[PDB]
RNA sequence: GGUGACCACGGGUGACGGGGAAUCAGGGUUCGAUUCCGGAGAGGGAGCCUGAGAAACGGCUACCACAUCCAAGGAAGGCAGCAGGCGCGCAAAUUACCCACUCCCGACCCGGGGAGGUAGUGACGAAAAAUAACAAUACAGGACUCUUUCGAGGCCCUGUAAUUGGAAUGAGUCCACUUUAAAUCCUUUAACGAGGAUCCAUUGGAGGGCAAGUCUGGUGCCAGCAGCCGCGGUAAUUCCAGCUCCAA
């Protein structure tokens, strides 16, 4: 190629978008934003393929130009804005807010949240440093940067950013015994308590984490996102409480639900 | 480029050798008994049986209480007892290998509508289905190879629009009646 | 070359032309399979002819 | 009309475009598929609305007749239908006139616009002589 | 005996591709000499112009005059011999006609009692030879 | 100094690489120009301007090869983009409609897009599936039965020709509806539409391999058949035909 790509093929689209082959050749190529396109969910597929509010690309653009969606409390008119993980998509006309959290099967879910719980957001600090005039700076996974952080926050920790102020409400340290969620890889969308962190110098660390059911699974350090203290989460959880079920038991769960409904 | 699918497969496999008297006679027995159009129809149901047996073989060679074996074995057993080719008491992977092609041809809609008394012969059954006179549940089917399920077994009946259930006799009847009344005073 | 091409098509030219006789339309499709199924399976008679063929010239 | 009934499923209302959308199915036993005009008057009757803001489309008849399923979108006001609706559905109900110029003619005309530089009179007159 | 050592894969593989050159099918399909020597150039069919009509004696046990045509191919201009496989289809052929020519059936090897004829005529003057033989359509007079 | 029999270097490739396709005990063997990812090129080389990003070609400059118009002083080229042509060949479609869908571009809810969508040609290929079913007569056949061959019918399935003999349906004509950007097709549904139901199923075969004729006429080592054995020199199961059978 000679420059950046501005097209996205339908099959080349991320799997969790749940896009189908037959509707169109292309995909909603996400615009540049706070989240990588491989891990984001563009707003168009949110209001069309998830909430069924709009039918095609033109209709979903109509709501954006009527300025009804406020990603992080800010009006976004971009049809292909990359939402990402744990973002309050607020539509105050319907008075309904959503936190974009992965479900059990590692896909973004329609997780309705109460308006009072929608005023804050957890973020993972990706690096800290000191800039000019000896001012400490901090950046998050949401790409937002803050000046004057609390010195107790180190890297790969969690902070409770506050909407409409952009400040810190509380912070969670990353150590053994904390409740986290895997945000990438095979175990994406799973919730557990940190049990061990093996440090490999020069390479990526491996974190072993145990869910509430006792199933223990490993992942990379960069996939670890602490979302609570001890065992109590700091946010509302999606349906299923972030557990993983092998194919045997969700089969009989579906059969039992069919039996009860019949 | 285009948003086409290009996902297709063949439903039948031609026999390795042609012109075997034993094979030709056996296949003609199945065609004549179940009213099949050609040898392709018995080859396709032989092919589906072979695919089921191949899956059963692979699961059997897999170790006992393997999570993959238990899940897919129960799934395959459930489909077989759903379409009625496998007895509900015979819920074993070994018993799948004992299945034949006769009971698969038994479950066809052409065979069923003959064996429920709605057709005089197996060939009358085929021509009736193709002429769209038989419905399952609420939907009318014109496919002889419609494999029926146990739930749909009890609900095979003549379609309402056909001149065997509701009214509206066929054009032959209307033309004959018109000529009869028009041919006299 | 010998120049022996003169005899080309000799026998096909010499063969008298007799037209195909008119016959009933043959059953085809499922009915044809039914006909040949009945012709050899439901009328099986045990006979000392050692299971004569379908085109026997006796 | 004698035996024709309408049912609605997957009904949901969204104020984002100020409309109420649903999937409708008509059960006509012996008739053909019912025309869209009759469907709009029946749907407006069921929802106590006027049968000129309603839109119905995507009607597919199932095999063997009987039921026919389509998508129906109603609106709380006609003005919003002007604000947000496909123009072809508007033209179906007669609320939107359509351009009557061939796309090929527009491309030739625009290519002649590109040929003429600056001069407005020749820029708008380039499509006059070669008609 | 053949070496069975755990680290002999280089010798096993080198010996296989060395010995594969010793059978006819692999040698002809990879050396390229057969492809160059083929008048069809690896093509199933090829068109040509009938130079003349010829007759070829059969082999020793049989006794017949097989009806063939010398035909030069419109591509690469090679003169070959093509059989005319029916009772009287040589009469349909005549001087300077475009004929579609196919292989005879066993891949560049002569078939039957015809000596050194690898080809047969499929169509002549754009109309099929079988169509002309069965009277379905006629030569454009 | 570096690299080489653990194959360097060189040559060839009818080599773009991979995800994959075919065959399918297992192991393997071929194919991957082709819609996804990466690369390369825009007649062949080369050098540049702008721009964040080009050594850009639906940008420029020069040479080489073709080639367009000229009033001969000059000017203008790049379909390996969609159509459509010529040539090459064994070998491959419409100089069609449209941004309605999928997205992309733009100062932008509005414009544009031969990207893409739709239709046309389309037996590449894949799925489904008509060309007939039923009833009652005659004559056989059945463990048939009644006296134990002899005759009939209180039974069952085929067959052959028939005013049978009156039921059912499409394939087609064709109204409306439906779909659709506008159409088309499909699905519905009015009215016609079957007794050589002449509304007509073909392609290959019948010595063996290999299912199917020691039938009839013609030919007579000729014509021809024959993938291989072989057939054909006078009643040829192998050619040419007619009939009848076989395979799909
Ligand atoms: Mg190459
Ligand atoms: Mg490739
Ligand atoms: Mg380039
Ligand atoms: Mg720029
Ligand atoms: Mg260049
Ligand atoms: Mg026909
Ligand atoms: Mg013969």
């Amino acid at each position: 190629a000679r420059g950046p790509k501005k097209h996205l093929k339908r099959v080349a689209a991320p799997k969790h978008w749940m896009l189908d082959k037959l509707t169109g050749v292309f995909a909603p190529r996400p615009s540049t934003g706070p989240h990588k396109l491989r891990e984001c969910l563009p707003l168009i597929i949110f209001l069309r393929n998830r909430l069924k509010y709009a039918l095609t690309g033109d209709e979903v653009k109509k709501i954006c130009m009527q300025r009804f969606i406020k990603i992080d409390g800010k009006v976004r008119t971009d049809i292909t804005y990359p939402a990402g993980f744990m973002d309050v998509i607020s539509i105050d006309k319907t008075g309904e807010n959503f936190r974009l959290i992965y479900d059990t099967k590692g896909r973004f879910a329609v997780h309705r949240i109460t308006p009072e719980e929608a005023k804050y957001k957890l973020c993972k600090v990706r690096k800290i440093f000191v800039g000019t005039k000896g001012i400490p700076h901090l950046v998050t996974h949401d790409a937002r940067t803050i000046r004057y952080p609390d010195p107790l926050i180190k890297v790969n920790d969690t902070i409770q950013i506050d909407l409409e102020t952009g400040k810190i409400t509380d912070f969670i340290k990353f150590d053994t015994g904390n409740l986290c969620m895997v945000t990438g890889g095979a175990n994406l969308g799973r919730i557990g308590v940190i049990t061990n962190r093996e440090r490999h110098p020069g390479s990526f660390d491996v974190v072993h984490v145990k869910d509430a059911n006792g199933n223990s699974f490993a992942t990379r350090l960069s996939n670890i996102f602490v979302i609570g203290k001890g065992n109590k989460p700091w946010i509302s959880l999606p349906r299923g409480k972030g557990i993983r079920l092998t194919i045997a038991e969700e089969r009989d769960k579906r059969l039992a639900a069919k039996q009860s409904s019949g | 480029p285009v948003a086409r699918s290009w996902v297709c497969r063949k439903t039948y496999v031609t026999p390795r050798r042609p012109f075997e008297k034993s094979r030709l006679d056996q296949e003609l027995k199945l065609i004549g008994e179940y009213g099949l159009r050609n040898k392709r129809e018995v080859w396709r149901v032989k092919f589906t049986l072979a695919k089921i047996r191949k899956a059963a073989r692979e699961l059997l060679t897999l170790d006992e209480k393997d999570p993959r074996r238990l899940f897919e074995g129960n799934a395959l057993l459930r489909r077989l007892v759903r379409i009625g080719v496998l007895d509900e008491g015979k819920m074993k992977l070994d018993y799948i290998l004992g299945l034949k092609i006769e009971d698969f041809l038994e479950r066809r809609l052409q065979t069923q509508v003959f064996k429920l008394g709605l057709a005089k012969s197996i060939h009358h059954a085929r021509v009736l289905i193709r002429q769209r006179h038989i419905r399952v549940r609420k939907q009318v089917v014109n496919i002889p190879s419609f494999i029926v399920r146990l739930d749909s077994q009890k609900h095979i009946d003549f379609s309402l629009r056909s001149p065997y259930g509701g009214g509206r006799p066929g054009r032959v009847k209307r033309k004959n009646a018109k000529k009869g009344q028009g041919g006299a005073g | 070359v010998h120049g022996s091409l003169a005899r080309a098509g000799k026998v096909r030219g010499q063969t008298p032309k007799v037209a195909k006789q008119e016959k009933k339309k043959k059953k085809t499709g499922r009915a044809k399979r039914r006909m040949q199924y009945n012709r050899r399976f439901v009328n099986v008679v045990p006979t000392f002819g050692k299971k004569k063929g379908p085109n026997a010239n006796s | 009309n004698d035996t024709v009934t309408i049912r609605t499923r997957k009904f949901m209302t969204n104020r984002l475009l100020q409309r109420k959308q649903m999937v409708i199915d008509v059960l006509h036993p012996g008739k053909a598929t019912v025309p869209k005009t009759e469907i709009r008057e029946k749907l407006a009757k069921m929802y106590k609305t006027t049968p000129d803001v309603i839109f119905v489309f995507g009607f597919r008849t199932h095999f063997g007749g009987g039921k026919t399923t389509g998508f129906g979108m109603i609106y709380d006001s006609l003005d919003y239908a002007k604000k947000n609706e496909p123009k072809h559905r508007l033209a179906r109900h007669g609320l939107y006139e359509k351009k009557k110029t061939s796309r090929k003619q527009r491309k030739e005309r625009k290519n002649r616009m590109k040929k003429v530089r600056g001069t407005a009179k020749a820029n708008v007159g380039a499509g006059k002589k070669p008609k | 005996g053949k070496c069975r050592g755990l680290r002999t894969a280089r010798k096993l593989r080198s010996h296989r591709r060395d010995q594969k050159w010793h059978d006819k099918q692999y040698k002809k399909a990879h050396l390229g000499t057969a492809l160059k020597a083929n008048p069809f150039g690896g093509a199933s069919h090829a068109k040509g112009i009938v130079l003349e009509k010829v007759g070829v004696e059969a082999k020793q046990p049989n006794s017949a005059i097989r009806k063939c045509v010398r035909v030069q191919l419109i591509k690469n201009g090679k003169k070959i011999t093509a059989f005319v496989p029916n009772d009287g289809c040589l009469n349909f052929i005549e001087e300077n006609d475009e004929v579609l020519v196919a292989g005879f059936g066993r891949k560049g090897h002569a078939v039957g009692d015809i000596p050194g004829v690898r080809f047969k005529v499929v169509k002549v003057a754009n109309v099929s030879l079988l169509a002309l033989y069965k009277g379905k359509k006629e030569r454009p007079r």
